[PDB]
């Protein structure tokens, strides 16, 4: 599992991309987990008229 | 009385709120919030504060001073001078006195609103669009 | 590699406009973690640049600021604590209340303190986590071979990224504070002001208890050796006008001094040459050490206590380190101060070929026999060695080699005139210390 | 088949009907939030947008409740080739099915 | 043939495509860097910055400015530790009238006020607190480089004078005091209005709070704040002459 | 006549405290160390 | 004192908007501190088309 | 095994289902032999099934802001310059004086 | 005890300033303090 | 629904079938010498 993981991240640093796992983002514990994150960033984005 | 003006405070002072204290002002000004003197406490502390607030926000062309303050609300000056000062500090006051006019910006391609693409990488933003698998044994 | 070269990562020096300091120190102040990013980001590209002047003098709180953030994310950092996205909330007449306290006592049988704190936290040597059991005296090439397997590993955790890891985050911010703190000092506005500033100095003592005693918490070898050079950086620039607070301080100021020495494997020198291409950040150590000598205040008086042998906190903490470092085996921290002042000096390679070496060399020789004769002539009875005696009879054979370096300058630019006479003193206090210390 | 039954989401703090003015006002006004909060009423625009966000739409069609994907984790970034390395895709499905600790047992065995 | 494929030549034609994108990115922020070189303001990929509000402008060629002034003055920056060890050691709020008065016919300049002075302070300057004073009033700068020193100095002999209230340095403190009562006149000119009153007041008590009493008159008879103030300056100032 | 001395005191530190640069600045290993090779030669 | 004509009611509020326009129109320049004139204007998600 | 095409199919998987479930919320409406609880309960999965690209759209437009947040030049570009100089005669004649 | 009776609205008050808490309020950022963007996405879905 | 992404690999369908999974341990276990394969595990005869 360790190898099959470092592979397939140095795959992903060496075409020059980032971000988060898709499969993990798309669910919806991942927002009822991070949810003061969620909240301050909502706010912030909200105030400035970025929304 | 309906809001007259346009209020612009600094994008770090987003934690400040009426009716509520945070740890920013108890951390910046702790003599309200021991009790060591029964004259200094959060009650007349949100007193002071909301009124050098409210008073500003009705003009915000005009500078707030510190006499006004000291002739409108009973305390010893120091305190008042401290007060003033923190406010003053974070924006939430005199933050738009002087105010001037921005005058006008030349946009070169790609820095406007409404400049996005379909074609465009995707470089955060995590979700991926992928090939429809059209094949007849996929099929 | 082309694309991360064109990509939109962040801001470069030309376009950041006018860059305002108060600004900057009020969104250092806040508790946002986007504010506090993009305020250290402008910081260090900044303060990295050329043509672009960070005057404290004319906005001074700004440095208060820097050093108060990395004091707590260093205590935050040893407890294992993470200051961001708490999930908590964050917000917060005598008669009269005489009376409406007996109006809520009748009510309620009809129905049947002064705040103390601190401005910052107690230092991170008395937390009762943080308790020595070990000192780090990794050396420098050692370090640099751990750190060339650390990232030449097929499994490596390199780039984690800092949104992945809440402790890469941290280990980050630290990273970018130190880096602007080290690229600032360099003017005397700056170094003149930072030198005397309270929280500095607390947040310099905090990061070498930190990287010397209890290293665990970084997540890289890489970021514990700059740290140990943006330190020695810094204290260079500084120590011209620095007070010392502690005698830990002067502890763990000498043994991050000497740890960027090469050890050899008591009775001998215990350093090698450590030859010249190899590394150029001991000059640094051989600089901080001359310049703290000088004062004969309570510099002075820690290292001579130091060298030779809350308060009861510190002393118990100060035994319990002497006993570390040592383990008869008592004035091996005399012994490495001096081996390692000794190994500085580059005998071998000046004498072994001569007139632009030792030109390119001579600030650092006239420091090294400076502290050297400061050690000698000030702090030189608990012996039970004659210390000086083994300095002599090394089997390196230094004193032939500051004769020789007498004999070659005299056969020859504004500081020959002071190595000779040093040369010469040198040689003879240390037989006539040899002498007093056999009798 | 398998239904999006979204009117269960009627945790405390909203409610069935507050779920069908959100639902409602976010199919009338696209991503105006101030008309979509004053549409579902005592609530502000903030928590309407947190809860948007929080509704499991897509959830029942995905994999798993939560064995796993497998490789198909990383699906952008693939690194394997059925023609050239065939062992390393196939233990790459497999590695999932098996308990490790029964691994471990039988490869000391065999040692 | 789609590029969001995985065999070899998709994903190296999405990278060459993602390049090229990138390429001209830098390009335009290029064009943005010399438009604002040649004074000529231009839009950038990341904003405007701040605009012209507190903390000035942005989109200027670049520069480090250590602080825009607000209101033709400077930020006051204050010692912290010096503010906790003051604030921890706290007991007592010993409030000294300050009456200030000037003529023309004397000193150049005329001015009246009054105010409130703690004396167990030792964080705040005189000579700040009257510069910034100084300045609310619009003072030109020669006036007020010129008067500061008399004004501090006035204001620095009236702290030294107040002793203090000696039921409370002699410890008195017998839960209702003597009976010494006096009275208290009043003559507030706020205005074009003037407030005439007369009350007793009893000073052997520790209890009679001035501000407490003036907000109550005021509230009774509908005046603004500046009456609140003069009456709890007179009512102390009286009590203090006894 | 103290801003005399003032002087002094800033050419001399201008000139001792002056960063070297795009020079004699050589760096060791772990300044010089490419992350991208290294990922590559382990790939 | 803030500006407000004089005893406005709470229908009134919007023909006030109104007459702010006959304000300026009645040259006059507005302040950046003037409703609707901020120099700060909102940036559109990509996800809003027009 | 072929990894690649499997994604695909997964994906591919994903869509077609999406679909036939719209379908047939929009079925159970067309019929007026239902209930109300399955009308209603129709109509609302048709419009939660209907913002879902708009829910995607959101999310990403946070969680950029979310990682742009915690990013710092000192991980993405580790072999940032700083300010080095070397020790000279100006140090020597100082600690002397 | 006393003044029960008397309607609210008549009861004394101070004379300060009106409150000013139902305001909206514009916030000004830094430069660096948002990502620049690309890629507008869908908002539509799939035809299949 | 016990393997979880076996479902999604793909196979030539009524004809020509391939065996990823069991070729692949045939070739593993061929390598391991069968006495110590015996003495592994109880399922080999």
């Amino acid at each position: 599992n360790e190898c099959i993981a470092s592979t397939s991240n140095a795959l992903k640093v060496l075409s020059g991309d980032e971000g988060y796992n898709e499969d993990m983002v798309r669910r919806a514990n991942f927002y009822k987990e991070n949810e003061a994150m969620l909240r301050e960033n909502i706010e912030v984005i909200l105030s400035n008229g970025r929304m | 009385i309906p809001q007259a003006h346009e209020i612009v405070i600094p994008s770090y002072s987003k934690w400040f709120n009426l009716e509520k204290i945070h740890s920013i002002e108890v951390q910046s000004l702790p003599e309200f919030f021991t009790n060591r003197i029964p004259s200094k406490t959060p009650e007349v502390y949100m007193r002071y504060r909301n009124f050098m607030v409210n008073s500003y926000r009705l003009n915000p062309n005009e500078y707030f001073s510190v006499t006004t303050a000291r002739r409108n609300v009973s305390g010893d000056a120091a305190a008042l001078f401290r007060l003033h000062k923190f406010l003053t500090k974070w924006g939430l006051i005199n933050y738009q006195v002087d105010s001037k006019l921005l005058p006008k910006n030349i946009e070169p391609p790609l820095t406007s609103q409404y400049s996005t693409r379909h074609d465009a990488p995707r470089g955060l933003f995590p979700f991926e669009s992928y090939k429809p698998s059209v094949q007849l044994p996929d099929m | 590699e082309k694309i991360d070269s064109n990509k939109p990562i962040f801001l470069f020096a030309p376009e950041l406009g006018a860059i305002n300091l108060h600004a900057l120190s009020m969104s250092l102040q806040s508790k946002n973690l986007g504010e506090i990013n993009t305020a250290l980001n402008t910081l260090l590209v900044t303060s990295a640049d050329s043509n672009l002047k960070i005057s404290l003098v004319k906005y001074p709180e700004l440095l208060d600021s820097l050093a108060i953030l990395g004091m707590n994310l260093l205590s935050n950092l040893s407890q294992n604590v993470v200051p961001y996205h708490r999930n908590t909330s964050d917000y917060y007449t005598q008669h009269d209340k005489m009376v409406d306290k007996i109006f809520e006592k009748v009510n309620n049988n009809a129905t049947l303190a002064v705040k103390q704190w601190d401005l910052l936290p107690e230092p991170i040597r008395f937390l009762p986590n943080q308790f020595p059991l070990k000192i780090h005296r990794t050396p420098y090439l050692t370090s640099l071979k751990k750190i060339k397997d650390e990232i030449d590993d097929p499994f490596t955790k390199i780039n984690t990224r800092g949104a992945e890891d809440p402790k890469v985050l941290i280990n980050d911010q630290l990273s970018t504070i130190s880096m602007i703190l080290r690229n600032i000092s360099f003017s005397d506005n700056n170094s003149r002001i930072m030198s005397r500033n309270f929280y500095l100095k607390r947040f310099i003592s905090d990061l070498l208890w930190l990287v010397l005693i209890h290293p665990e918490n970084f997540t890289c070898n890489r970021k514990i050796l700059n740290f140990k050079k943006d330190l020695v950086i810094v204290l260079s620039n500084i120590s011209h006008l620095l007070e010392i607070a502690s005698s830990i301080d002067c502890l763990l100021i000498l043994i991050l001094v000497i740890s960027f020495g090469q050890p050899k494997l008591s009775e001998s020198l215990t350093f090698n040459e450590f030859q010249l291409q190899w590394g150029k950040y001991q000059t640094f150590g051989v600089d901080i050490l001359a310049k703290l000598f000088s004062l004969e205040k309570p510099n002075l008086n820690y290292f001579k206590s130091i060298l030779l042998n809350n308060n009861h906190k510190d002393k118990k903490l100060l035994r319990r380190l002497l006993n570390l470092y040592n383990d008869n085996n008592r004035h091996n921290l005399l012994n490495d101060v001096v081996s390692f002042l000794f190994s500085a000096i580059p005998l071998q390679q000046v004498l072994s070929q001569p007139s632009l070496l030792i030109d390119q060399f001579s600030p650092v020789i006239s420091q090294s026999l400076t502290s050297i004769l400061v050690i000698v002539q000030k702090i030189l009875f608990n012996f039970n060695k004659n210390l000086p005696f083994v300095w002599l009879s090394s089997e390196e054979n230094i004193g032939s080699g500051l004769l020789k370096l007498s004999e070659i300058i005299l056969n020859i630019k504004v500081l020959l005139p002071s190595i000779n006479i040093s040369c010469v003193q040198l040689i003879k206090c240390l037989v006539e210390k040899s002498i007093c210390f056999e009798n | 088949l398998k239904k999006v039954k979204i009117l269960e989401q009627i945790d405390e703090n909203w409610s069935k009907e507050d779920l069908q003015k959100l639902l409602k006002g976010i199919q009338e006004f696209g991503a105006d939030w101030y008309k979509v909060a004053k549409n579902v009423g005592n609530k502000s625009p903030e928590q309407c947008i947190l809860r948007f966000l929080q509704l499991p739409i897509e959830d029942k069609f995905l994999y798993g409740d939560g064995n796993g994907l497998g490789p198909l984790k990383y699906a952008p970034h693939l690194p394997f080739s059925k023609s050239e390395n065939p062992v390393l895709s196939t233990i790459a499905f497999l590695v999932g099915l098996v308990n490790p600790k029964t691994v471990q047992s039988m490869t000391q065995r065999a040692i | 043939f789609s590029i969001y494929g995985f065999s070899n030549k998709e994903y190296i034609s999405r990278l060459w495509h993602t390049l090229k994108y990138y390429q001209d990115l830098k390009n335009t922020r290029m064009k943005s860097i010399t438009s604002t070189s040649q004074k000529i303001p231009s839009a950038s990929i990341w904003g405007n910055g701040y605009s012209g509000y507190g903390n000035g402008i942005t989109n200027t060629t670049t520069r480090v400015i250590p602080q825009v002034e607000v209101g033709n003055r400077k930020h006051y920056l204050e010692d912290k530790l010096k503010v906790y060890k003051q604030a921890m050691n706290e007991t007592s709020e010993q409030l000294v009238p300050i009456r200030l008065e000037f003529d023309q016919d004397r000193d150049r300049f005329f001015l009246r006020d009054t105010l409130l002075w703690n004396k167990n302070d030792k964080l705040i300057k005189i000579e700040d607190f009257v510069d910034d004073m100084l300045r609310d009033y619009r003072f030109e700068d020669a006036t007020r480089e010129q008067h500061i020193d008399t004004i501090c100095q006035s204001i620095q002999e009236q702290i030294q004078e107040f002793q203090g209230n000696p039921y409370i340095e002699l410890n008195q403190d017998r839960l209702g005091g003597d009976d010494l009562r006096i009275r208290i006149k009043l003559d507030i000119v706020v205005g074009q209005n003037q407030l005439i009153d007369q009350f007793e007041w009893d000073i052997s008590n520790s209890d009679n709070c001035p501000e407490e009493f003036a907000e109550s008159m005021c509230q009774e008879l509908e005046l603004p704040g500046e009456f609140v103030t003069a009456i709890a300056h007179s009512i102390r100032e009286q009590v203090h002459m006894y | 006549a103290q801003q005399q001395l003032n002087k002094q005191r800033q050419d001399f530190e201008r000139v001792r405290l002056r960063p070297e640069q795009l020079s004699n600045i050589i760096h060791d290993e772990s300044d010089t160390i490419s992350f991208r090779s290294n990922l590559l030669k382990n790939f | 004192k803030a500006g407000i004509p004089i005893g406005l009611k709470r229908s009134q509020l919007d023909e006030f908007k109104n007459k702010y326009l006959k304000d300026v129109l009645a040259k006059r320049v507005p302040n950046p501190n003037f409703l609707g004139n901020c120099n700060i204007k909102d940036f559109k998600p990509p996800y809003i088309y027009s | 095994i072929d990894t690649h095409t499997a994604t695909d199919i997964y994906q591919t998987l994903i869509a077609l289902n999406l679909d036939t479930t719209v379908n047939d919320c929009l079925d159970k409406l067309l019929n007026d032999e239902c209930t109300e609880s399955t009308r209603e309960n129709a109509l609302y999965d048709y419009y939660a099934l209907q913002l879902l690209p708009l829910q995607k759209a959101v999310r990403g437009h946070v969680l950029q802001f979310e990682w742009h947040q915690n990013s710092l030049l000192t991980n993405t570009h580790p072999n940032f310059l700083s300010k080095i100089r070397n020790i000279n005669v100006q140090d020597a004649l100082l600690t002397n004086q």
